[PDB]
């Protein structure tokens, strides 16, 4: 609602704990063979296209 | 058949400016203050000539790499005598390389057209005018509302914006500086007697149609700078009235006694301005700082953020969801992106500036952790966020999927080499993966 | 939810002490009808910013006019 | 000629120009280059106005081809043709700061396959430039479109 | 008919909305392999001599 | 005459100015007579340009010629 | 069996002059006053001297590459101690190339 970006940055970064990580953050950090190894079934489940 | 005008040594020069832990913050404030108008920069030509001269002779590096408009200003005029001749060449090679990549993309674009419109819009995201560059000082938004066929909805806070006819009721134009001579007091009284919180109004100067359309600014912000810095830059918010209270409440500014041409550091009273000048190691004359004080009338009140949301082309539009037919983006209004600050610099600089995370190239944990204590304690208490891909930015500002530049772009740019072949690779990744773009690829 | 930024440290009450200038009688017009004294000094500071910037812009406009012909014909003889 | 320092008989020949030059095209034109010629040099340039020719023109020379290549059904196909620019010069791309100064005195003519260039002719005319901005695929020199 | 060249330039470049491209201006764009490919049969039809 | 490039920015009043040129009385031969104001003023400015260019070429002609042997022979004593 | 008289550096110089954004436009006025007449170049030589000299000093680039007549006149008429040798060698080698 409000225009002020100062409080936008502050209230998101005021008090934080263990922080979420997205899917493609981990889809871009693995090498080829470790990705294609069948121990990351999550990532191979969600890269169909 | 592109041949790179630019050279490797100038890219190492830009890289050395990118990792400068002694970057002069006063020049950075001046950069924030002109904000890309021709007349405002002809207000302040001899100051920035002194600035570039002293920073180029004192160490083998140059400032003002950051903002594109200051680059185009320095390339366009002044030059010649005031700055050193070798320091002009870096800027010339940057601007020439930015020109040459455009004809490279145009040759990769087809000569043939679908209908009236050209097909380079479908081939390259850079050539595509639906995309918007991050820093906006000219009124790109109304122009994009005119030229874009597919519905370019603009979000300002709560309020949508989709009609050109709404341009008075949602946008306040900034008048030209000579014309606003009657309305200076009405511009100023809005600060005291108007609330800028939940304003929903955007104060913007006039757009300029001059040349090169939009390709050059896009290739400069999205190709050259993320490569040359390893993408270590963040968005900046500026509190302009505090900057005016620094410069204008100065002792020589009141002074009938103190002359036009003297060293301000001889006769300053102790303050944040003196400390900024000494850490920035540059003695300015009084008339320069009085010009920078005079520029406050026309410059805007505060920084803002804007969501741009454009429907896809007809090649890739097919989706079961209406919300997934449309691709979303951010534009920073009256703010500027940022190299890393020094730790000593953030003691007086914090009263002027604040951090903004932005899209993947311009959202960085180390620079934003430099600007705030909260971001610093966050990144310290959680070091895994130190990489660009993991770092969590607000939903109020940022979303990874609904964008043009995703995470692997930034991951490529972080470990990117300063070679110009990497410039070519960064350019080559911008192909839209469209069916007719595959014809364009099959040609070459 | 309005916490923008604090003031950068500067000299208190400089314009009351140091100058005697054309800015002083226009400064005499300013009044404190409602506001507290610290907020009054803040708005006073912004108003002094406004006045000094007015004056510097006018001096620049005076500089922009340049050099006439007939004056040079008079003195350079 | 109309400058004033070149006008006045009182002012000395050898002296620099910019100590007395007034706001106008000479101030901007020299301020772009930061060139200080002496006043008598500008006087000698002003002396050129006697045999200074009139406006530039375009003249088309149409000749028959070679006699080895003479064979054709059409006699008009035999001629090959070329347009020579009379009293005009060829030039590089202008700056945009210098455009507002040079616009008073100079105008583009794209007339030859090597000399018909979009980035150079785009600076000189706003019409050519806006035409380029509307469809950017014109930026090729081989596809660039010139008057009949 | 008229001698002045500035009128000839401005009248041609003032209000034009479209850009026609000639034959050989398209032939010089293509590489050899696509030129011999039978997708382009309009241009290839007129390279007899 | 159909389309001309716009007139270059120049300072005016070079005719009625303080410096006095010997060409000026011959310039008094031209009169408005038929013409409107602005047309005649710019036409007579062009005519003064032609006069000053003629004067410059004449002075250059007199300048280039050289120095006689007889004057340098007198320059002994 | 030709041997070239111009090396790659002077071609780089001329290419740089081509791609100059801040090419001094006042030179064109000079060219407009010259317009390919011998006698008027002999009249106006102490101005083209200063023009070539100052643009050679401000950048490594050189001036007056536009028309053949100007380069022909600079190769012919200068021949003096005054104009810098390094600038003169460029025009000399270009005319030697055409020869």
């Amino acid at each position: 609602n409000h225009m002020n970006v100062l409080v936008i940055v502050d209230e998101f970064y005021d008090n934080k704990y263990a922080a979420p990580v997205t899917d493609i953050a981990l889809k871009c950090g693995l090498p080829t063979e470790d990705f294609l190894h069948p121990s990351n079934y999550d990532l191979l489940r969600l890269e169909l296209h | 058949s592109l041949a790179h005008v630019v050279d490797q040594a100038v890219i190492e020069t830009v890289q050395d400016t990118a990792y400068d832990t002694a970057y002069p913050a006063f020049f950075y404030v001046v950069e924030a203050m002109i904000h890309g108008f021709e007349e405002k920069f002809v207000m302040n030509v001899p100051l920035v000539s002194l600035c570039i001269n002293t920073y180029w002779e004192r160490s083998g590096r140059l400032a003002f790499v950051n903002s594109f408009s200051m680059i185009k200003f320095i390339c366009r005029h002044l030059g010649n005598n005031a700055i050193s001749k070798e320091a002009y060449s870096m800027y010339r090679k940057i601007y020439g390389e930015l020109i040459a990549l455009e004809q490279a993309l145009m040759r990769l674009a087809g000569s043939d057209v679908v209908g009236d419109e050209s097909v380079g819009q479908y081939v390259c995201a850079l050539l595509d005018p639906n995309l918007l560059p991050p820093v906006a000082y000219t009124d790109i938004f109304t122009h994009l509302l005119t030229v874009s066929d597919r519905a370019p909805q603009i979000i300002i806070g709560n309020e949508v914006y989709a009609d050109t006819l709404a341009a008075p009721q949602f946008i306040e134009r900034v008048g030209n500086m000579d014309e606003m001579a009657a309305q200076f007091v009405a511009l100023y009284g809005y600060r005291v007697n108007g609330d800028h919180d939940h304003d929903f109004r955007l104060h913007l100067g006039p757009y300029v149609d001059e040349g090169h359309a939009d390709v050059l600014e896009k290739i400069f912000y999205y190709v050259f700078l993320p490569t040359c810095t390893n993408a270590h830059m963040c968005g900046l918010g500026v509190d302009f009235q505090h900057v005016a209270q620094t410069l204008a409440y100065n002792g020589p500014a009141f002074s009938h006694h103190f002359t036009r041409d003297e060293d301000i550091l001889d006769n300053l009273e102790n303050g944040t301005l003196r400390d900024l000048l000494e850490i920035s190691d540059l003695r300015p004359t009084v008339g320069m700082i009085r010009d920078l004080s005079a520029s406050f009338m026309t410059c805007p009140t505060f920084t803002r953020a804007v969501r741009v949301s454009v429907d896809n082309d007809v090649t890739q539009q097919l989706a079961p969801n209406p919300a997934d037919k449309r691709t979303e983006q951010t534009v920073l209004v009256n703010g500027l992106v940022a190299f890393a600050f020094s730790e000593r610099t953030r003691a007086v600089t914090q009263c002027l500036f604040h951090a903004i995370p932005f899209h993947m190239f311009y959202g960085d944990p180390r620079v934003a952790a430099t600007m705030h204590q909260d971001v610093a304690t966050f990144v310290m208490r959680n070091p895994q966020q130190r990489a660009v891909e993991a770092f969590n930015r607000p939903e109020q500002l940022f979303a990874e999927y609904r964008e043009w530049h995703r995470s692997p772009m930034g991951k490529y740019a972080a470990e990117c080499l300063p070679s110009l072949v990497s410039i070519s690779g960064m350019t080559a990744m911008h192909i839209k993966m469209s069916p007719m773009a595959y014809i364009a690829q099959a040609k070459l | 939810m309005a916490r923008r930024l604090p003031k950068p440290t500067l000299q208190g009450r400089l314009e009351a002490d140091f100058p005697d200038s054309p800015l002083l009688p226009k400064f005499q017009e300013l009044n404190q009808n409602n506001l507290p004294n610290d907020v009054f000094r803040e708005a006073q500071r912004s108003y002094l910013v406004f006045l000094t910037s007015q004056f510097c812009y006018e001096e620049y406009v005076q500089r922009t006019f340049g050099v006439p012909r007939r004056q040079r014909a008079i003195d350079k003889r």
